[PDB]
């Protein structure tokens, strides 16, 4: 009724998913009494399976024709533009997010991966870096993923300031730090690059330095990491 | 030969918007505009606005599902009734719903359910982003508290029929006749706002002549004298003056027995301030969530 | 390896202009090593025909405005040399109110020197490094520290009166907002992206509005520091955030009146019915006081790292990171003149007062730029 | 390096190379045919041929990966027993050395991890598909692997007998009896347990073990 009697159900566009699985995913089993809401629920369920990018249902009067467009499978992964982050680390980062050759392309995760990589570039101090993904459609329902990296110039620590040190001096305290405020002209093996993990370890080293002298009450009230408006002058306090 | 029954119009994160839902909201807004088509005369812009409406609804629904908000059928019961003007709801509501869209009874409730879900999540998040300072509710109420010298405050509207600096007797007679006709029409149930828009020469004409809340003693002397015996809903005649004839209307009044020497007022200021902040935060949250989500229009 | 191969995204070339007038430097005096490569707010100040300037090392000089002759000079470094004669790290822009010269320092110190001779009238320890220009009003000195504290110090005694705590995000932009005074209310920006108004009597918040948009998830897109000085006129407060909105708010209510999609950290000028603003991409603009409608836009100086503008002789003057001063016609936005003043560049605000135009270069050379 | 000829030509070339016995070029052709057409009429046959070629090409880790992929993607393929048998063969091959095999070295003392994995795989195949055509060879390999694992435990017990660690010897032989009761290594190890009991002066346990040995003298 309404949707008429379903004599048979035909699927179109199925490439990977077996017809049995698609039938199992639909709520109607040639029930012979299908309404519009039943068709809408069927579409919603089919999309909820996560295997299709587009779903459409047509009626021949007797036949329910389910036209689906399967989400494309990954053909290859290409990294271009990266000058610092190697392709190996990137490729392992891809597999963690499910992007792997031979698997499907989860479009909704694209933004996620992009942001993640940008976050990584920000942890190293390479602000203004961008990582944008391009999906090109290859035949037989495939895609090629190219990650265009456009890294900027790494920001350099302009200053490392400690406020409230009356027993020791800033120079002495930061001499033991991993992060370097300045590098002597003779030393050409170190730089003033920033890293969040190094900053946390640095705070721990300062705490240990103050606790090994018998203070037993040293407390880091706060830590502020600032950045010049041109994004190449990171500051630490 | 094959007939398209339904299709995905837009993809929203893991959910979808179906062309059937788009048509349903199409019909909803068309029925809404049937009462006054000036509300939504646009067609393409209306269609895109409804597209965005469904997109936001899907975003909010998926977010609420993620959090875990749920509503029982018991909460549904009654949450519809005692709303239709004098309707015999939960029995007569269903019978009348059969004649408009109630082909299946559940449809209505399943929609109501959904709407409640979205409301509950929106309210929860938007109000979570709101912060209120007492100093702020105090300042908002301070003006009224200072102005509460009068035991009763009147909401008022005014209309002006102009006269020149040196009017003739004929001009005075015409202005008086027009003012008296306007007063009679208003007392006969005519809309005061429309009359003010059509005839009033005051700057508030395009605003319907609304003057707002006021202390009677602070009004012009003629207004204070005329309104000394006025009550809510009253229409007062014209008042002669060197610049024309004045007409006054009382819309509402308020007062309390508490001695104002402000007194139980900051609650109302809190309500209004919370409403304004809720509107702002909702707009900022409705666009913070549209930007952050994945959307693809396949309407093609 | 790559740090040398790495290349920046953009930088505009030098605009080609013809000078409708000849700009000349009346005098130039060296105040020391200057701020250097440290992003600071330290800029000169003018008062009663005298010019006060300083540098990060600790030197403070009062000079004759007419010819730049030195009147007195002192150093705020350690008196007894307790440790290597440590630099004072002066960062708070030199302010001059009454007979006092207020300077902030990155050692959480605020100095008030004497105008007559330059002796330290008093010195106070604040909650954190004072990166903002001290604001003198109602006998109080307002300091916005790096850790989101707005403190008020007594003008004479120098003791802290009250303190207001402002939220601090995980990552922010160097520099802090200098409050503005209006009818006993101090309006100040914040590194979280909100403009807040507080009282002067005891520091009781009035209202706190959010100006930013922050349409992003990662840290960089969430940067919304309101590091500019809000401008109050006729009961409306104009504020502007980084990546945020140029907004106008009700002074009493803090309610948004109109909004625009421009962002910057430099100051803007509000005069007559126009708002001369420098975008965060170094693009000069002119808008309307009524709304965000644009009158003209000058996009020839993108990524030049311009300083905040100053309205001098009816022309908008802006410095440049390479050491160039550009004049602009307010009516049209066309370049009117261009000059090469210094070689170290400009990073701090120019000063325009009493018919005089002052600017301090990165190396510390104060310049009087006359026509 | 593989031309982009139509799918049929690529499959024919891969089959010809497999028939000729050139494992590397057949592997390259099959990889091209699988990564160009991921889900097609060739998918199952190409995956099986890749497993076979990897096994014959000594690319055992790749064979294991392909076997796992096939099992997880096609849990109910009619030719799934063949994949389990191939997994058993791969694990058994990881438990072999050619240089030591040439010199006639008994490798039962080396790491038994791969032997254990092969035993597990072959037991799975035999129990799941009793009627498969690979069940007899699987059973023979299971017998051999059980003997080898018992010989490993015997080696450990013998070493600890040499060292004088009697509790360790007793525990090892008890584990052998609980795990591999019917192997020859357990019969050989039984006297070691009796000696360990005797050394610790627990004569009752030694007498019990001696009775067990006597009842099973052969």
């Amino acid at each position: 009724a309404e949707g008429f009697v379903v004599k048979d159900i035909h699927f179109e566009g199925l490439q990977r998913v077996a017809v049995g699985a698609a039938l199992l995913s639909m709520p109607v089993r040639t029930g012979d009494t299908v309404n519009d809401e039943d068709i809408s629920n069927t579409i919603r369920a089919l999309f909820a399976t996560g295997n299709f990018e587009d779903v459409r249902v047509l009626r021949d009067g007797d036949t329910l024709l389910v036209q689906v467009k399967e989400r494309p499978t990954i053909a290859s992964i290409t990294f271009s533009g990266n000058k610092s982050v190697k392709d190996d680390m990137l490729k392992q980062n891809l597999e963690a997010s499910g992007v792997r050759v031979g698997e499907s392309l989860d479009r909704t995760t694209i933004a996620d991966i992009e942001k993640g990589l940008e976050d990584f570039y920000y942890s190293v101090g390479k602000y203004s870096a961008s990582v944008k993904a391009v999906v090109t459609p290859l035949p037989r329902n495939r895609v090629d993923l190219k990650l265009v990296f456009q890294e900027g110039v790494s920001a350099e620590i302009q200053q490392i300031n400690i406020v409230g040190n009356h027993a020791f001096t800033t120079d002495e305290l930061i001499s033991h730090f991993q992060l370097r405020d300045e590098v002597p002209w003779w030393n050409v093996v170190g730089d003033r690059k920033y890293q969040k993990q190094k900053l946390a370890g640095d705070l721990e080293t300062l705490r240990s330095y103050y606790l090994d002298r018998g203070y037993a009450r040293f407390n880091i009230d706060s830590t502020q990491v600032s950045l010049t408006p041109d994004k190449k002058g990171i500051y630490v306090t | 030969a094959p007939q398209v029954v339904d299709k995905v119009a837009a993809v929203v994160n893991n959910g979808v918007v179906l062309e059937s839902d788009v048509d349903g909201l199409m019909q909803s807004v068309k029925l809404n505009a049937a009462q006054a088509r000036q509300q939504l005369p646009d067609d393409a812009t209306l269609r895109h606005q409804i597209m965005e409406r469904l997109i936001m609804d899907q975003i909010i629904l998926q977010m609420g599902q993620k959090m875990g908000v749920k509503i029982s059928d018991e909460q549904l019961d009654q949450a519809i009734a005692n709303i239709a003007k004098q309707n015999n709801m939960t029995l007569d509501q269903m019978r009348s719903r059969l004649a408009y869209d109630g082909l299946n009874y559940n449809t209505y409730r399943n929609q109501i359910r959904k709407e409640m879900i979205i409301s509950e999540v929106r309210n929860n998040e938007v109000r979570r982003r709101i912060t209120i300072l007492p100093q702020e509710v105090e300042s908002l109420a301070q003006q009224v508290g200072n102005q509460n010298d009068a035991s009763t405050e009147l909401n008022l509207s005014h209309i002006l029929i102009p006269l020149p600096e040196n009017p003739t007797s004929d001009q005075v007679n015409e202005a008086e006749s027009q003012a008296r006709a306007i007063v009679d029409q208003a007392r006969n149930g005519a809309d005061f706002g429309k009359l003010a828009i059509a005839h009033s020469a005051d700057q508030q004409a395009l605003n319907g002549g609304q003057m707002g809340w006021g202390r009677i003693q602070e009004l012009p002397g003629i207004f204070a004298q005329a309104l000394s015996t006025a009550k809510k809903g009253d229409i007062v005649g014209p008042i002669r003056s060197g610049v024309g004839f004045h007409i006054l209307k009382v819309n509402d009044l308020r007062g309390e027995s508490k001695n104002i020497s402000d007194a139980a007022q900051k609650d109302r200021a809190y309500r209004m301030l919370m409403n304004r902040k809720f509107s702002e935060e909702a707009a900022s949250w409705m666009q913070e969530q549209r930007a952050s989500a994945y959307v693809k229009i396949l309407s093609n | 390896l790559f740090n040398s191969e790495e290349d920046v995204v953009k930088m505009s070339p030098l605009p080609t202009v013809e000078n409708q007038f000849t700009p000349t430097t009346a005098w130039s005096t060296s105040v020391g090593s200057g701020i250097g490569n440290f992003y600071s707010n330290l800029h000169p100040a003018l008062a009663d025909n005298v010019v006060y300037a300083a540098d990060r090392a600790g030197l403070v000089k009062a000079l004759n405005a007419d010819d730049g002759k030195e009147i007195w000079s002192v150093s705020l470094a350690e008196k007894d040399g307790w440790f290597s004669k440590e630099p004072a790290l002066l960062s708070g822009g030199v302010t001059v109110s009454g007979g006092h010269v207020y300077i902030g320092s990155e050692k959480a110190q605020v100095y008030a020197l004497n105008t007559s001779d330059g002796t330290v009238a008093w010195q106070t320890k604040v909650a954190g490094e004072a990166l903002s220009r001290p604001v003198v009003s109602d006998g109080l000195v307002l300091i916005h520290t790096s850790n989101g504290q707005l403190q008020a110090l007594n003008e004479a005694d120098g003791a802290v009166k009250w303190t207001v705590n402002l939220d601090m995000p995980s990552l922010s932009l160097r520099g802090e907002s200098a409050p503005t005074t209006a009818f006993g209310a101090a309006v100040v920006g914040g590194d979280n992206g909100r403009v807040s108004a507080v009282l002067m009597e005891q520091g009781q918040m009035i209202w706190q509005q959010r100006i930013s948009q922050a349409t992003g998830s990662t840290e960089i897109d969430r940067l919304s520091d309101v590091d500019t000085t809000p401008v109050v006129v006729n009961g409306v407060v104009f504020a502007l955030a980084y990546n945020g909105n140029l907004t106008a708010l009700d002074l009493r209510s803090g309610q948004i009146m109109w909004k625009r999609e421009l962002g910057s950290v430099n100051d803007f000028i509000v005069d007559g019915n126009r708002i001369y603003l420098v975008d965060q991409n170094d693009r000069v603009m002119a808008l309307t006081i009524d709304g965000g409608v644009t009158l003209w836009t000058q996009s020839d100086l993108l990524h030049r790292l311009l300083t905040s503008p100053v309205l001098y002789n009816g022309n908008l003057v802006v410095g440049d990171s390479e050491g160039y001063l550009h004049w602009i016609n307010v009516e049209d936005g066309r370049f009117v003149a261009q000059q090469k003043v210094d070689s170290s560049g400009f990073q701090t605000e120019p000063v325009a007062a009493d018919g005089k135009l002052l600017i301090q270069a990165k190396d510390g050379t104060v310049y009087s730029i006359t026509r | 390096e593989v031309p982009d000829n139509p799918p049929n030509e690529i499959y024919a070339t891969a089959q010809q190379k497999l028939q000729d016995g050139n494992w590397r070029q057949a592997i390259t052709q099959l990889e091209a045919l699988d990564n160009r057409y991921p889900f097609g009429p060739y998918s199952q046959q190409v995956q099986l041929d890749l497993i076979y070629a990897y096994y014959k090409n000594a690319d055992l880790p790749l064979a294991q990966a392909a076997i796992d992929r096939f099992i997880r993607l096609n849990p109910t393929h009619p030719n799934i027993d063949y994949v389990m048998y191939m997994r058993g063969l791969t694990n058994m091959a990881l438990d072999d050395s050619a240089l030591q095999g040439f010199f006639g070295v008994d490798r039962s003392d080396r790491d038994p991890q791969h032997a254990r994995a092969a035993f597990s795989d072959f037991s799975k195949l035999v129990r799941g598909y009793p009627n498969s055509q690979y069940t007899t060879d699987a059973t023979k390999r299971l017998v051999f692997l059980k003997d080898r694992l018992a010989k490993y435990e015997y080696s450990v017990a013998e070493y600890y007998t040499e060292r004088g660690a009697w509790v360790a010897v007793v525990n090892r032989v008890e584990g052998m009896l609980r795990d591999y009761p019917d192997t020859q290594a357990t019969r050989d190890a039984l006297p070691l347990m009796e000696n360990a009991y005797r050394q610790m002066q627990m004569n009752a346990q030694a007498e019990k073990v001696a009775k067990i040995i006597a009842a099973n003298s052969s």
